[PDB]
């Protein structure tokens, strides 16, 4: 527990580190916000577009041609100025769709990652999901995926099962491993080696119909209580 | 100095044969990078380190430490 | 079969809506920030697409291999591992697949069209799934949450029994009929790819949906929208520029406004790529990188485990 405390709290304290070293981290939202001003930016610009007619400002074109004869002209800039208009806001539904599909795996993540602890592989981060916290960000959310990552592996002899009394046993949870001469049940994701017991241990028949089993001692826990008798 | 990509020409770009992971995606699995009197390199992308997985019928690798990694998302 | 990318085309205004023709290029600039903008928003598709094959396959920063000899208690996995014979390290299915799936966009390409190739060219994507392929029966579900664990694969397939409830007594006493199954499914997935083609037609429609939106993109300019013709070195040879600018305008605006429509379906597409892009790399990242419980999300079935095959412009799962 200390370990992963002592873990946790610095791996909290690099994510502090790496989004201050790196102010790109937030690019996903940064992004965002640049495409909405240019956008936005984009469709302020074009009523500095003529669009074909004489100039771009109207009191020009109305203080300077007759009403029946720039109605022309004004109406060439109502179709561009609309036109970029309807650009713009055929743009943000493309947009609103976008982020409409992110807010959605905001709000799945926050639903599976936050509020209980998911299964979907690479869903909370790269790792086992452990938990996750959510962050406010603008006009966007950070989850911070606290994940268990196993580190240092050490191959081992495996094997399907253990004949003991000419009758295959399985693990009951983990694997059977070896650390070359001794054979020891062990968790799968975590090295904890445990001596074979029948309460370790399932069996299944009779032991020449698996594959790769080997011959081992399946210690019984009560055999011990028939020597004290 | 003048290189030929898939994607097009690219001039100012000497072209080195080793492989790095993308740094400026140019296309066509040409990515260019700035690296070594310093330049501009253009090298066909690294895909990622090499390494086959000692795998074998009766032999698994089981993790003894962890580490509580906190990624950001 | 998985859409993944699309074709990474990219439009120049100042050559489709009219190449060599000065008069109509200040035309266009006098219009504004139109044409600045849809490179800009094809260019962000194109960056798009490039990242969405960078997320379904760049899963993982390792290349793994298959040891040279290749037993895993009977699974007979050479017809899904790259071929060491064939030039391109592909497997006979990304092979299949890749026959199965049909210069035409040269066409348009000629038309002020450029069509930008994928960064991650095909033999490269075929490594990532090469790797993830390696990875995930060297190693099985770990690779994708860690450091690549080597397991045996039967042994990695008896667990992934016991993660649908069956214990794993049952795959080691019909360990050899889970084999002959495997590879028995394994050759009818080639048949059924052989035989019935239109099985990637999710595929090919979205090739097909490109090259249409293209195709009409070029046979646009073959109409005159209302002007005298379609051509401008006609309207300029035979009206004066004062005269010509109107019918040259009725050009500009109508191919100007086509091509608004055209990236407009190209937005529509992308996102709908995009939508495709995000369930394949979620369904790499749980069906291939671990075995998920989601119920007909890796296949109709309990899921065991899973493979990815590149396909062009798409993937390629086998549940
Ligand atoms: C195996 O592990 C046991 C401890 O559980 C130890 O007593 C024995 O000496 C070890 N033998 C080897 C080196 O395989
Ligand atoms: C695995 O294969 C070796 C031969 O390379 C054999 O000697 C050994 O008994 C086998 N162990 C199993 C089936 O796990
Ligand atoms: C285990 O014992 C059997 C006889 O019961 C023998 O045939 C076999 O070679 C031994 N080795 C194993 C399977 O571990
Ligand atoms: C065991 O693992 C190490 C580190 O991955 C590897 O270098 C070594 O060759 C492996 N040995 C066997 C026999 O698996
Ligand atoms: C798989 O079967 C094919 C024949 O269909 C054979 O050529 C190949 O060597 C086999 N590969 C393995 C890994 O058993």
């Amino acid at each position: 527990q200390k370990l992963i405390a002592n873990q946790f709290n610095s791996a909290i304290g690099k994510i502090q580190d790496s989004l201050s070293s790196t102010p790109s981290a937030l690019g996903k939202l940064q992004d965002v916000v640049n495409q909405n001003a240019q956008a936005l930016n984009t469709l302020v610009k074009q009523l500095s577009s003529n669009f074909g007619a004489i100039s771009s400002v109207l009191n020009d074109i109305l203080s300077r041609l007759d009403p029946p004869e720039a109605e022309v002209q004004i109406d060439r800039l109502i179709t561009g100025r609309l036109q970029s208009l309807q650009t713009y806001v055929t743009q943000q539904l493309i947009r609103a769709a976008e982020i409409r599909a992110s807010a959605n795996l905001a709000a799945t993540k926050m639903s599976e990652c936050v509020l209980g602890q998911s299964k979907r592989v690479d869903f909370c981060g790269k790792g086992y999901h452990l938990m996750s916290f959510p962050q406010s960000a603008p006009h966007g959310v950070v989850f911070l995926h606290v994940t268990y990552v196993p580190a240092q592996e050490k191959n081992f002899t495996t094997a399907p099962a253990i004949c003991h009394d000419g009758k295959a046993h399985f693990p009951r949870e983990g694997v059977f491993v070896s650390n070359g001469t001794h054979w020891f049940v062990t968790q799968r994701n975590f090295y904890e080696p445990q001596i074979i017991t029948t309460d370790n241990t399932f069996v299944s028949g009779n032991c020449d119909v698996v594959i790769g089993i080997v011959n081992n001692t399946v210690y019984d826990p009560l055999q011990p209580e028939l020597d004290s008798f | 100095n003048v290189f030929q990509t898939r994607a097009g020409c690219l001039i100012g770009a000497e072209h080195v044969n080793n492989s790095y992971e993308c740094d400026i995606p140019i296309g066509a699995g040409i990515c260019a990078s700035y690296q070594t009197s310093q330049s501009i390199i253009a090298y066909t992308m690294s895909l990622g380190a090499e390494n086959s997985v000692a795998y074998s019928n009766n032999s698994i690798a089981i993790p003894t430490n962890f580490t509580i990694s906190v990624t950001t998302e | 079969i998985l859409p993944v990318s699309m074709t990474k085309t990219s439009v120049d205004c100042t050559m489709y809506i009219c190449g060599d023709s000065t008069e109509c290029s200040n035309l266009l600039l006098q219009y504004g920030s139109f044409c600045t903008q849809l490179n800009r928003a094809l260019t962000g598709i194109a960056v798009e697409q490039d990242k969405n094959t960078q997320e379904v396959f760049a899963q993982v920063k390792q290349i793994y291999k298959t040891p040279p000899i290749k037993d895993f208690g009977g699974f007979n996995f050479s017809q899904i591992l790259p071929d060491p014979s064939k030039p391109s390290k592909r497997s006979p299915i990304e092979d299949l697949l890749f026959n199965k799936v049909t210069d035409l966009i040269c066409a348009q390409k000629f038309n002020g069209l450029t069509v930008l190739p994928p960064l991650l060219t095909d033999e490269m994507i075929a490594q990532y799934t090469s790797a993830l392929l390696a990875g995930t029966i060297t190693s099985g579900w770990t690779f994708g949450a860690g450091p690549a664990l080597q397991i045996p694969f039967p042994m990695q397939m008896a667990y992934r029994f016991n993660g649908i409830g069956v214990t794993q007594n049952v795959l080691y006493e019909n360990q050899k009929l889970i084999a002959n199954q495997f590879n028995s499914a394994i050759g009818k997935i080639q048949d059924s790819l052989s035989s019935t083609p239109s099985a990637l037609g999710k595929l090919q429609d979205v090739v097909n949906q490109n090259a249409q939106a293209l195709n009409t993109l070029v046979k646009q300019l073959s109409s005159n929208f209302g002007a005298i013709s379609s051509v401008l070195n006609d309207i300029l040879s035979r009206l004066d520029p004062p005269e010509a600018e109107v019918q040259i305008d009725r050009l500009i605006t109508g191919r100007l406004q086509s091509l608004q429509t055209y990236v407009t379906q190209q937005l529509i597409r992308a996102a709908e790529i995009r939508a495709s892009a995000n369930l394949a790399a979620t369904k790499m990242s749980e069906c291939v990188l671990g075995q998920s419980k989601r119920v007909d999300f890796c296949g109709k079935g309990y899921h065991l485990m899973s493979f990815p095959q590149s396909a062009p412009h798409g993937v390629v799962f086998l549940h």
